[PDB]
RNA sequence: AAAUGGAUUUAAAUCUCCUUAUUUAGAGGAAGGAGAAGUCGUAACAAGGUUUCCGUAGGUGAACCUGCGGAAGGAUCAU
RNA sequence: AUCGAGGACUACCAAGAUUAUAACGGAUAACGAGGAAUUGGGGUUCGACAUCGGAGAGGGAGCUUUACAGAUGGCUACCACUUCUAAGGAAGGCAGCAGGCGCGUAAAUUACCCACUUUCGAAUUGAAGAGGUAGUGACGACACAUAUUGGAGGGCAAGUCUGGUGCCAGCAGCCGCGGUAAUUCCAGCUCCAAUAGUGUAUAUUAAAGUUGCUGUGAUUAAAACGCUCGUAGUUGAAUUAAUUACUUUGAAUAAAAUAAGGUGUUUAAAGCAUGAAUAUUCAAGCAUGGGACAAUGCAUUAAAAGGAAAUUGGGGUGACAGAAAAUAACGGGAGAGGUGAAAAUCCAUGAUCGCUAUAAGAUGCACGAGAGCGAAAGCAUUUUCAACUGUGUCCAUUAAUCAAGAACGAAAGUUAGGGGAUCGAAGACGAUCAGAUACCGUCGUAGUCCUAACUAUAAACGAUGUCAACCAAGGAUUGGAUGAAAACCUUGUUCAGAACUUAAAGAGAAAUCUUGAGUUUAUGGACUUCAGGGGGAGUAUGGUCACAAGGCUGAAACUUAAAGGAAUUGACGGAAGGGCACACCAGGAGUGGAGCCUGCGGCUUAAUUUGACUC
RNA sequence: UUGAAAAAAU
RNA sequence: UGUAAGUUAGCAAGAAAGAGUAGCUCUGGUGAUUAUCGAAUCAGAACUUUAAAGGUUAGGGG
């Protein structure tokens, strides 16, 4: 059954934009999957989505523009002490200037850039480069 | 690997298919893997159908057609070439 | 098995898939003091009792001179290769004899 | 898709957007025990397998909804 | 307060039943492996000259043969 | 009772404690920690031995002194040892420092002194095989005179040097080199790597993405349980403007050591001669800022999650047909079965053949399909359950996968009845063959069929586990719903199902896959099982189930450089298709038969010289 | 219709 | 209280092996009728002795 669904979710985004494909659905929307969209937004790799109301966790529409290349979830969230960031980003991400990680805390989603500025740690939901 | 995409037989949906005699050697064969083949045969061939006609006691007799459905296994049916050994991308052609 | 809180079956499975190598299992099994020869000794001392000489196998031809020597320490016969060319002449009968394995580990 | 068989439909009610028992009907159990006539009926004793798990599946949840007393046990 | 008698406690040592590890048992019996040119056959790889193989049962110096069902990894994707 | 809490012990009372989150038991060549070897991150192996804690003084057992001993360089008894003897007796515990025997591949002097550090004492002094110096010391570490080890075919640096040996000696960790011209052997000359170093054998680590959380594979190389149900376990849709986990900080936290801050032991290994704040603490624990994600139970929905309340269904159970053979009567008088050819066999008691009747056994053609149903096995004559669709119906997380456990499970096989027509393991004849104990022909017991009870294996195959999201183009099919065309036929939209064609795209080692074998070095959706070179071998032993055959669980000793997967070329086929040749058909001449010329083999000889041996 | 075999290594 | 190999799964089995048993004085359990009445049976506790089936009957075992 349906696990994870931003597991789900990315995995969407990640094949409509290896298809060259100008919008894709994802039918549910929950809370970290439209946070997960906010984190990308600000670094442009997508321009805007929108949020269907229908009374039953309505689709979510991203419109992208060719600039992503692969975002995937990470399957159980794994704790991230603020010294083992290294570990991740070394494995995780091509180069020291491209990608960025994203994690859960307690001051809300952030990413892996802000969440050093911010002194904390957590679990990890994914990437995206 | 696989020689054929569906193994010889014509079976997809379906676990078991009941047995049947081949027509030349008897030899047990699933009814889908079987060679099939319908043969429609006047009694009396061309080469004696006129003689007939000279002498019959009857006036507008037409001669009657032997219906008899033909089944075979590969062991004879490539042997009695009914069938041939085809091209691997030859193999394909099912007309 | 990939969830979190499945450390227990992950670490049951290695355990269990860690038997199946041919070498580490080895080195768990208690054969190594009992039916090993040599044991966990590097140089094993015996006494010289035939003198034989193995045919090569098939791709080549000839006679390996060998010696079968029974060890002081077990009692078990094994078959030892003398090292040079003639040197079967210098061992003798009922003689100290060192056996130390070969290239090949074990 | 269906909990036994595997076969998926997507068939549905669609309550429209304005806004302006269960355990009892499956004790089909009943009706399946047509068994004492037919005792060769094997295929009959396999869905009566399938539908005693059913009624014995939302036994295990009907208790923690504290709906039946925890003393509840489904016997023929 | 010394020898010594007796009754308890902790009990060494030993005899009889009760499991783990190491050994003697002859040639003994039944297996397996290795070693250029040793016998008898043609079983398999071409349709290997009876298509091959799997489960099961029987037979037979030997591969193996035959019965029931299955498979194409068949020699047919086909009338 | 003990200094002290307590089943520590005693008397009474109740039956309670642990257990799949691995209880109880078994092995270690197991003293634990600080740490050591090696690491890109992650990890693997070792740790008796510097320091801390624990235990022991040949083996337990019992006690003395004392503040602390179950003390053993204290005592006693027993078991096993050793020493002197006047033959009556006596003491001893080197797992303390040296040293002796044995054990082994394996390990130093039967030296001197309390000077450095420290401890004990009737206390400034006396004692210490603790401690220090000296001695052996290629385990190792640092600076450094000017000499060996192994090799010179590839991995790997180096000889296209000359003598011998002639698949024999031999070298070779591996591939191999040697059967009279050795780049590899035994030797003679030279230089290649390292240098107080260098070969050898064993073990640890990295390579090994060959143990895989980071990080593997499961169609064909090894490997998806035959399928389904199911407890433990793991994983569980969205939504809200009291603990625990998580996360940030501190406190306390043995030294040695890890990386070092400083410091010219001449550098360095060293040493701490200001003592780096030195950071260390994985696992746990204490206090604290935050609650996004989370686990625990006392109020929103209505998930292309699930479950419950007009059709389809060779889905499961129970209660018409003539073929082959037999029997009866009738016609006919000589063959009939069978094979490439025959024979054994049946027939003058009338066979084979033809019409008509009778009874049981079995079967279910044509319709019959890359069609349908079923979890799998499977399901084919007519006259209880599963699924899809329709649905402004109900509940609200009831969900997915699943060790243990259980149901169903082709054919053969077992047991007892009924039946026993056709075919037919064993078997008997007849052929073929060198033999044939087989293929071919004829006959025939078990079996093939039904009932009841077992067995639980198959190429149980799509060699492809189950659930879930995305996924290019096209034709066609089965069952529904909705429109037009007025149950069937043509067409549109849409849901479910078995499949198919193309791909210049994606994957793969390739064949191939696309309703994945795609979304994977750009590696993580959730769960279960299996595999680690080939043999030994699914064998032995052990356990368990079965009336039995057998099934499920199931190694090692030893042996070996390959075994195996997909495609290319060639060759081969008692495989096919297309062509050709005095190859053959229709023939002529012949050779082979006779005498003789000549060549060959053989015999002979002093020599009867030798090359050639199917085209 | 019948049709079996080709000593080990270079 | 305990009881092996083997096995036709029924048996082997009273397998083998070990503990208790006396006398006297007591206590409790097992019922009928609404406190009385009746039965031999089992268990437990003190105290004593010449330490208890053995006068008779009465398996040797592997
Ligand atoms: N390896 C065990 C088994 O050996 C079986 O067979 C074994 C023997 O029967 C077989 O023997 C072969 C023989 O078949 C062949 N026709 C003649 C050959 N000379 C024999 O060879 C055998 O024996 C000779 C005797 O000197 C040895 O020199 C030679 O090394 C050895 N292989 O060789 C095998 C090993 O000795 C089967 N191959 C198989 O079941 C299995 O491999």
């Amino acid at each position: 059954v349906r696990v994870n669904v931003l597991a789900d979710a990315l995995k969407s985004i990640t094949n409509a934009e290896k298809q060259g494909k100008r919008q894709v659905m994802i039918r549910p929307a929950s809370k970290v999957i439209c946070e997960f969209l906010n984190v990308m937004m600000k670094h442009q790799y997508i321009t805007d989505y929108t949020v269907v109301d229908t009374h039953r966790s309505g689709k979510i529409v991203v419109n992208l523009n060719g600039r992503l290349n692969k975002c995937a979830v990470i399957s159980p969230r794994f704790n991230v002490t603020l010294s083992e960031f290294d570990k991740w980003e070394a494995n995780l991400l091509p180069s020291r200037h491209f990608g960025a990680l994203v994690l859960t805390t307690s001051y809300g989603i952030l990413d892996n850039t802000e969440a050093r500025a911010k002194h904390t740690g957590g679990r990890i939901l994914g990437f995206f480069y | 690997t696989s020689k054929r995409r569906n193994n010889g037989r014509s079976k997809k949906g379906r676990g078991h298919t009941q047995n049947v005699r081949c027509s030349h050697c008897g030899r047990c064969v699933p009814k889908d893997k079987a060679i099939k083949r319908y043969q429609i045969k006047n009694i009396v061939e061309a080469a004696a159908v006129r003689d007939i006609s000279d002498n019959s006691a009857l006036t507008k007799y037409k001669l009657p057609k032997t219906y008899m459905k033909l089944e075979y296994c590969v062991s004879c049916g490539i042997h009695g070439r009914v069938v041939r050994v085809r091209s691997r991308t030859d193999r394909r052609n099912r007309l | 098995a990939r969830g979190l809180h499945a450390a227990r079956k992950m670490l049951a499975q290695r355990r269990a898939n860690k038997w199946a190598d041919k070498e580490w299992k080895k080195g768990k099994l208690v054969t190594r003091y009992k039916c090993n020869p040599l044991g966990t000794a590097s140089h094993a001392k015996g006494l010289v009792q035939e003198k034989l000489g193995i045919e090569t196998k098939q791709p080549n031809s000839g006679i390996r001179k060998c010696v079968r020597v029974r060890l002081l320490k077990n009692g078990k016969k094994i078959t030892a290769f003398v090292p040079r060319d003639g040197s079967l002449n210098y061992v003798n009968e009922n003689d100290e004899v060192l056996i130390s394995g070969f290239g090949r580990r074990g | 898709g269906r909990m036994y068989n595997p076969g998926r439909g997507i068939s549905r009610r669609c309550i429209p957007y304005r806004r302006s028992e269960d355990l009892y009907f499956l004790m089909r159990a009943v009706s399946v025990r047509h068994l004492e006539k037919n005792k060769k009926d094997k295929d009959a004793k396999y869905h009566l397998i399938l539908i005693e798990s059913k009624i014995h599946r939302l036994t295990r949840y009907y208790k923690s909804a504290k709906v039946l007393e925890a003393s509840f046990k489904y016997d023929a």
